[PDB]
Order: structure tokens, then C-alpha cells, then sequence
């Protein structure tokens, strides 16, 4: 799949416009994984976490679900 | 949670 999927049905990255956001970026977006289903990538910035946030969970062994499915796995 | 690009530079 990679860093140039379209992650979301909003997603806005491309990789004719992106530039680096998060610190610990540089030539690629910073990406999550989403343990809903079989899992898949989204973006963070296409998610509106902070990078304190995905700091967070880059650090830790919890499961992350991105905004479209985390209603569904909380229920 | 996995991540990518999420390393201290
Ligand atoms: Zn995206
Ligand atoms: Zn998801």
C-alpha cells in the first residue's frame, strides 16, 4: 500500500503538495495503523492528532482505530 | 500502536 494512499475519505495528503508537520518528520508522512477488520494505515495528520498524541501511541502496545472505526470497536 | 515515521530525528 505505502505513504500515498488516500487514507480516508477526507484525506489530504498527496504526494505533489505534502511537506513535513509532525518533528519527527522529514520526507514521508508520519502513518498509524488501524487494528479495525484485517487492519490498515491512515495518515496522522489526515486523523487531527496532535504529535503529543501519536508520540503516545507510537510508544505504547495499545491498539489504535482511526476515526472512521473507532466507534465500532468501542461499542 | 504501530507507527511509521515517528522516530526522534
Ligand atoms: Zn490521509
Ligand atoms: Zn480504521
Amino acid at each position: 500500500s505505502g505513504y500515498w494512499i488516500t487514507c480516508c475519505p477526507t484525506c489530504d495528503v498527496d504526494i505533489n503538495t505534502w511537506v513535513p508537520f509532525y518533528s519527527t518528520e522529514l520526507n514521508k508522512p508520519a502513518m498509524i495503523y488501524c487494528s479495525h477488520g484485517d487492519g490498515h494505515w491512515v495518515h496522522a495528520q489526515c486523523m487531527d492528532l496532535a504529535e503529543r498524541t501519536l508520540i503516545h501511541l507510537s510508544a505504547g502496545s495499545n491498539k489504535y482505530y482511526c476515526n472512521e472505526h473507532v466507534e465500532i470497536a468501542r461499542a | 500502536a504501530r507507527t511509521a515515521q515517528t522516530a526522534r530525528k
